[PDB]
């Protein structure tokens, strides 16, 4: 009544609201996803981390305040932004901006999972995931933003969103954790984005890398990246709930093993050589051999705790794993050859492995010295670092028959005459167009789905053009308009200019003209 | 001990710090320290919001404004591009032009809502301790608020899910952020309505906070018949992401949504002695005006006035408005039947009071949206159309 | 061959001059359909403008779209393709077409040719996206049936490639 | 339990010895593991939880727990499951600490993770597939 | 360069960091890492609030609970000690016992109020954009709200300054924190009242937000005659810091303050169409319940039930209550004359409505304060005493 | 009236409230200090840093978040 | 420049007996009026940008007597007459909301008469209320 009431202090906890979320949906004929999918099984599941909008913001804002306190107050007062070894400060230009596009594409992929979800609780959880991937996009941007302000070389930290378009390594990044997520079956994103992408590869890409940063003097990236991954617990949990419903329906389960294998290969094809190259060649101090990082996180833990455990319910070990393990051992060394040889097309300053690095490479990868090591040392003697030498190794490769090819599917460079990782060149003509494929798994993807894979490669766009003109047109210079962002050394003197590049006379060929 | 090496930190370990110091050059290698200095600033100086957001989407040059080149690496079966011009009828010279006037990247967004989240719980613990619920009109509390304000959460929930395809399909970074933040604010509205109902249940014995009755009203009561039909169409009937954002926020929620939340439940709360509901409607109305600023910038500043496609876009915006305004006027015509169930208060629930409420909503909408895209509208005609559903 | 600059070249300029001379919806619809049949998808007739065709397609779309808003009644923008066909009839025709395909090779060409012919602005966006998703569902399902059943040697013959090189 | 260590098994070998096992025929397919991996980013609250909860009552319940220092985070691996009660941590820290606050510095999980009341758990069990 | 040395940091400079590493022992020299482990915890485990607050005041053993010894180093002229038992009539075995149930040290306090500060401004910018002020009853807005809610800020302001001597004289750290936080919340209330009036002035032409009329009403209008007399006495008429806190928060503000804020301005806002005022009273009422929790612990848990001085303290608390309750009903009797100026709404502003409002205030106060110190009170008698000032 | 109003977005800045603080005092005989002092001169002055309760809390909490972030995290 | 505003100016250059002789000189046993002001800014991302792009540019252009010294955790600033910092200029520099209240977040110490006038912070040698 007007006088008597219980005046005990009460609120409403998030789980009290969350228990009614499932009833927020109502039935009508058009209430279904808009995107094409092979999976139409029952998927009314419960999310393991009950969250509502107000509590989502409270959790993330609390993470942010501690993160930005460390960055803008403590670490700035310590001058930590310029206490990073140059190799690793350059590496973070690539790692943070390339991950940024993966985070950004994860927004769109998570929106497809949001759209294709049928349970209100599942739609609620994927919106939180969508918001997290926005957060991660801005976190990656903030790392390069901070580097731009406090690190001794802001060029490339300050403009990668346009300077990345110059080089070939960026093409493969737009598939590995980007196009490969959002351009396909919407509910299959629970397999490629979540079961594979988030549950397997984010751990070495976002977590393990923080120890390499710390070893090389970088405490900015651990502050941010370790906060990024705290959101991944919900993302992995969202995907697992859908994978369960897929495994439980026999008609849906018959697509799972093929989608899993295609996802694992698509992602590892680029992730394994590129991240391994950035870890080992883009650092001074090594934490461990990259192949051991890969063994620990990819093969043993993910493969055993997720895939091996799911084997009890029909999930098969990826048929491409054998090819992938060979890539884990050698492919990042193959990629280093292409990265060092085509350095003017990037936006980072590279460092040839010194004598201490070379001994470490040969000890942990026996055979490295007689193959890769001899090549790097010959390039150094030819003037790899000297801007007045007129020497760029890509022409050296061609003059010795070491052609570079671009996989039509994965965009990953391939040098068949020098590669020790998995690969063999297949050149097919179809409808008056030549295509180069590099492995058994990608060639099947292209042969079955040619209209999904029409990506132009750098040789097709740059054919017959001189190297310095491509770089100038793509804004690959510092604020003086002439000095390159990219460099073949990490010292402060003797930086290469557009004229230094032009003297070498490097012109892009058609690598498939001989077929 | 431990099996793996304890990695020495380059920042503090003397040996590694000395090696790093010898390798770092004694001078900067460039003086341009403005992160993405080449972004065209909307305001007098480049903002951190723009620096962190703009050109994060890797569009090629064949999507207006893109800085990249070439085809996508992997497309849908059949050839649908990862992002493409086929996703919307509207055209522009640069999809990156849009700017949220609140300049919300992720951190300021969750920072503000976190304040609201924690203050809400402190307010509820004090409100329950105050006993202020004792003076609320019980008929309003039990028969109007609990049932029909509860039913309104399903409108907010449907508008939330309308953004799912937008979050995938839209063509730029600032647009994607605007859409997703707007989606969370909508599902927040639906959760906050339920939170108030669950809160009242702890204070009033016999008060049922279950969604059974609200859901039955939303799905079968003719009072919400037009509204639910409109929400189902905006959510699941179209995929043009510009149509969804425009129909959802600029037409339906700006007319029916504003009348239901502000003119009915918030306003009548302050004539029936409801000291609780205004705390919750304060949030949804704050969220509406923030969302409107961003929606206004996308469709008015950028699209309706794009140098090459302004009139082209207004042609589609005019056609969409004519269709979804009719839906919204029919929704309001159904909704004003709820006044037959409320206690009569002169100037608020009589015909003159409802007429003035419709004049505010339709009048504000003409100024805020219709005038800006060249959509002619007779406010009195639309008011009289809705009043045809008012029971004398 | 020597490519011109990426974003500003004689090919794009020359094609922009052709587009500017389109003056009717009918003329622009025939223009855009002939263009997409000739220069897009793996079954295009010519790769002579490969690094420019996507930008040029964008400019043709912009021309057809503005011509639509200038010349066509509002109802035609919603319910009709610029060919004059009923949009709903186009959707039903092509969904039935791909559901009757006896193989993934028949299904892939129906989906590809549908996009070549009816990609917006030819079909209204809402109708097109519905049909494209329905077609993609069928195409995905038939392609993911025994995905690894055919060896690569057989796949190469089924696709009809000319094998130029196979590394040992 | 040394089999849960970061450098357990093949990770002890280097050079040719490592490559020989890495490329061995039996290691070209995944092997089911009953383990879980938990990563906690270092902070005042987390370091207290590691020392006084995980390495005390945690390892007393689950002697297979291995904790390793990875500079910026804690590396934890154990058989079966790992649990952390936010209510116990809140008593340790002396400040408000819900299960939501615990997740602020819980960085990574390899296994099935969930929250049940005030307890966070990562488990080897396949919920929804394994028998309840 | 610079004239003084650029100091090398011991944390990062290799040479100094190596020297420090050689000097730091390879093990901890004690295992007790709990800051001030010897504080007696009120709850199951020691809280950070207690660790940071308790025994910060350096009391000697001759001030009950002090851990130090000896006289103060410097006293007032004449001999008044820095702190002394002569500062209050009440006695206890330990002045440190008090615990704020909200456990507010400085950081959580400003953290919460910062949330309210920033959200308020976002609410006002959205409210002004909404135009919701259009439906407020103009008579209530201009003749009752602007003038008499404005006049009420002087009550909150006087209660704020009543704490000045308390902040100097009170005898323990947790009490001082409670007193100061309560003081800021009061001046916040007075500033928030003025903020709403200044805000309305931007929306209503002719609306005068000057304090001239509110101050004239507070100082001369008989409606506030009793209230102002009581505030002047609590603020400037007494220096016993326990008497000030008890009379201020537990008697006057708990009766007159709660009736004015909650029963009149907040409640009647929700019968006269005021969608703005409830946002501001939401804060002052939240602050009241937060303050009440700490005031309740000081006087009920600690003082009225002190093992040695409980009955002794209740003797003074009873005498203070009798005096300041008489002051407060006289204030309420004057204040209910304001109902003669408001538009009559049945059940709210009629005699039955005011009676039920007084029954809530006096009834809640008997449960929250009087029953806990053994103060006998006839609720109906106090209601009829106030109703003698109500014009039928 | 009920239909027309300025809907421009406005708030109230701290300085707008602060300018009226001086008028919050009122005169009564006992309105003077309680403590002994030798100084009895006129001292009605204005403070150079305009601050109100809400803005005080916003400023200090902002300092705290950066301070405790550096301590407890970095 | 103006070496008389340096941290180690004058007697601070001397050591040993030379310092003691001037420190205990008869003329140095009473204070000497100074027209200077001292401003302390604690180091942070926002402050380090303000120091480089405002104080050491337009600040010293207006007041050439400004001396700035690095004191590890803070900035030491001394100048003749007055030092001013316009928060509106800093907000344009930082690209984020930055009122005069936000500017004071890292303004640690002042030796002189300090105040805020609009968006500008100022510390001056003037004795307001006494001078003029
Ligand atoms: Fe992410
Ligand atoms: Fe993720
Ligand atoms: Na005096």
């Amino acid at each position: 009544d007007a006088l008597k009431v219980n005046r005990a202090p009460v609120g409403v906890e998030p789980q009290e609201v969350h228990k009614w979320l499932q009833s927020f949906n109502w039935d009508f004929k058009e209430n279904r996803t808009k995107y094409p999918t092979k999976y139409h099984m029952a998927n009314e599941t419960k999310e393991q981390f009950k969250v509502i909008a107000k509590e989502y913001a409270r959790m993330e804002a609390a993470k942010d305040e501690r993160q930005f306190g460390t960055l803008l107050d403590g670490l700035t007062r310590l001058g930590a932004g310029n206490k990073v070894h140059p190799r690793w400060g350059e590496t973070m230009k690539v790692i943070s901006n390339f991950l940024e596009v993966g985070e950004y594409n994860a927004i769109a992929a998570s929106a497809m999972l949001w759209d294709s979800a049928t349970a209100a609780e599942q739609k609620n959880g994927y919106l939180a995931q969508v918001l997290d991937e926005i957060r991660h996009t801005h976190q990656c941007a903030f790392i390069n933003h901070y580097y731009s302000k406090h690190y001794h070389d802001p060029a490339g930290h300050n403009d990668a969103r346009r300077t990345r378009a110059i080089g070939p390594l960026w093409k493969g990044m737009k598939r590995v954790f980007a196009d490969g997520f959002i351009s396909g079956d919407a509910v299959e994103c629970s397999v490629n984005l979540q079961l594979v992408g988030e549950a397997c590869f984010t751990n070495p890409l976002i977590v393990a890398v923080t120890e390499w940063a710390s070893a090389n003097g970088d405490e900015i990236t651990p502050t941010v990246f370790l906060s990024v991954e705290t959101d991944e617990l919900r993302h992995m949990a969202n995907g697992y709930q859908t994978v369960v419903s897929i495994a439980n329906d026999p008609a849906s389960a018959k697509f799972l093993n093929t989608d899993l294998n295609n996802a694992f290969w698509t992602q590892q094809k680029y992730f394994t050589p590129v991240l391994g190259y950035l870890f080992e060649y883009g650092s001074k101090f090594k934490v461990e051999p990259w192949v051991k990082t890969w063994n620990r996180w990819v093969y043993e833990d993910w493969g055993g705790i997720w895939i091996g455990r799911l084997g009890k319910y029909g999930v098969e070990s990826p048929a491409s794993l054998r090819d992938a393990k060979r890539d884990a051992y050698w492919a990042h060394h193959d990629l280093a050859l292409a990265a060092y040889a085509m350095w003017p097309l990037g936006f980072a300053r590279l460092a040839l492995p010194d004598e201490e690095d070379q001994a470490w490479f040969e000890a942990n990868y026996p055979g490295w010295a007689d193959h890769y090591g001899k090549i790097f040392n010959e390039w150094k003697k030819l003037g790899y670092e000297d801007p007045k030498s007129g020497f760029i190794p890509y022409q050296w490769l061609l003059a010795n028959g070491h052609d570079v090819y671009i996989d039509r599917v994965s965009q990953v460079p391939f040098i068949p005459s020098l590669a020790k990782g998995t690969g063999s060149l297949r050149v097919h003509e179809f409808n008056g167009k030549k295509h180069s494929l590099t492995d058994d798994w990608g060639e099947r993807q292209w042969l079955i789905e040619p209209e999904r894979y029409e990506c132009h490669n750098v040789f097709e766009q740059y054919e017959g053009r001189e190297l310095s003109e491509v770089i100038a047109e793509g804004h690959g210079v510092r604020s003086d308009g002439k000095t390159l962002i990219a460099q073949p050394h990490t010292r402060g003197d003797n930086l290469w200019t557009l004229e230094d590049i032009k003297r070498a006379g490097c012109v892009f060929p058609d690598p498939l003209a001989k077929f | 001990p431990q099996s793996s090496q304890v990695t020495k930190r380059g920042l503090t370990d003397p040996e590694r710090a000395a090696i790093i110091a010898a390798a770092v050059p004694d001078h900067a290698l460039d003086t341009q320290r403005k992160y993405h200095y080449f972004i065209q600033p909307r305001w007098k100086r480049l903002s951190e919001y723009e620096q962190l957001s703009c050109y994060a989407q890797p569009n090629p040059d064949w999507i207006a404004g893109g800085l990249d080149w070439g085809d996508w690496t992997q497309k849908f079966h059949g050839g649908r591009p990862s992002w493409g011009n086929e996703s919307t009828e509207l055209r522009t010279t640069d999809w990156y032009r849009h700017r949220d006037p609140a300049r919300r990247w992720h951190h300021p967004y969750v920072k503000d809502k976190s304040e609201e989240a924690r203050y809400t719980q402190r307010f509820l613990a004090a409100y329950s301790s105050e006993g202020s619920i004792r003076t609320i009109d019980p008929y309003w509390r039990d028969e109007i608020l609990n049932k029909y304000f509860g039913a309104l959460l399903y409108s907010e929930y449907g508008l939330f899910n309308a953004h799912s395809s937008v979050g995938r399909d839209c063509l730029s970074d600032t647009i994607r952020q605007t859409a997703v933040f707007a989606a969370l604010d909508k599902v927040d509205n639906a959760q906050m309505i339920q939170m108030e109902r669950l809160f009242i249940a702890k204070l009033v014995p016999g008060f049922d906070a279950s969604t059974d009755v609200p859901k039955k009203i939303w799905t079968t009561d003719p009072i919400y018949s037009g509204a639910r039909a409109t929400v189902q169409e905006i959510w699941q009937g179209v995929q043009d992401w510009n149509e969804i954002l425009w129909a959802g926020h600029a037409v339906y929620d700006a007319t029916f949504g504003q009348f239901a939340r502000r003119e009915f439940f918030q306003r009548l709360a302050t004539v029936y002695g409801d000291t609780l509901t205004p705390f919750f409607t304060a949030q949804s109305q704050t969220y509406f005006q923030t969302t409107r600023g961003a929606i206004d910038d996308l469709f008015v500043y950028c699209l309706a006035n794009d140098s090459e496609f302004g009139a082209h876009n207004r042609t589609f915006l005019n056609a969409w408005t004519e269709h979804y305004l009719a839906s919204s006027v029919a929704a309001l015509k159904d909704f004003v039947g709820l006044y037959a169930k409320v206690e009569k208060v002169a100037g608020a629930t009589d015909r003159a009071g409802v007429s003035e409420a419709l004049q505010r909503v339709f009048g504000d909408w003409k100024i805020d949206y219709a005038d800006k895209i060249g959509f002619r509208v007779d406010v009195d005609q639309k008011v009289d159309a809705v009043l045809a559903g008012y029971k004398n | 061959a020597k490519r011109e600059p990426i974003h500003d070249n004689s090919i794009r300029t020359e094609w922009e001059a052709k587009i500017a001379k389109l003056t009717s919806v009918d003329q622009a619809t025939k223009f855009i359909q002939d263009f997409r049949l000739a220069y897009t998808s793996p079954f295009r007739k010519s790769y002579d403008i490969d690094v420019d065709y996507q930008y040029i397609e964008r400019k043709i779309e912009e021309k057809l779209s503005v011509l639509k808003t200038e010349k066509l009644p509002v109802a035609d923008l919603i319910t009709k393709a610029t060919t004059g066909e009923d949009a709903a009839a186009v959707e039903a025709t092509w969904i039935a077409k791909i559901k009757a395909a006896k193989s993934k090779y028949e299904a892939e060409r129906i989906h590809i040719e549908f996009r070549q012919l009816y990609k917006p602005p030819v079909l209204p966006v809402n109708v097109f996206l519905r049909t494209d998703a329905a077609l993609g569902t069928v195409l995905m399902e038939i392609r993911n049936t025994d995905y690894y059943g055919t060896p690569l040697e057989g796949l190469r013959k089924e696709r009809g490639v000319k094998v130029l090189h196979l590394q040992a | 339990s040394a089999h849960n260590a970061y450098n357990a098994g093949i990770m002890q070998k280097t050079g040719k010895a490592f490559a020989d096992e890495f490329f061995a025929e039996e290691n070209q397919v995944v092997h089911e593991s009953n383990a879980v991996v938990l990563v906690l980013m270092k902070s005042d609250e987390i370091d207290a939880i590691i020392e006084d909860i995980v390495l005390k009552g945690g390892k007393a319940k689950n002697p297979s727990i291995v904790v390793e220092d990875k500079a910026g985070f804690w590396w934890i691996k154990a058989d079966g499951a790992i649990e952390i009660d936010a209510a116990e941590a809140g008593e340790l820290l002396g400040k408000p600490f819900s299960v939501y606050d615990l997740l602020i510095n819980v960085s990574s999980t390899v296994g099935r993770a969930y929250t049940l009341g005030t307890k966070f758990t990562i488990t080897s069990e396949l919920m929804g597939l394994d028998r309840a």
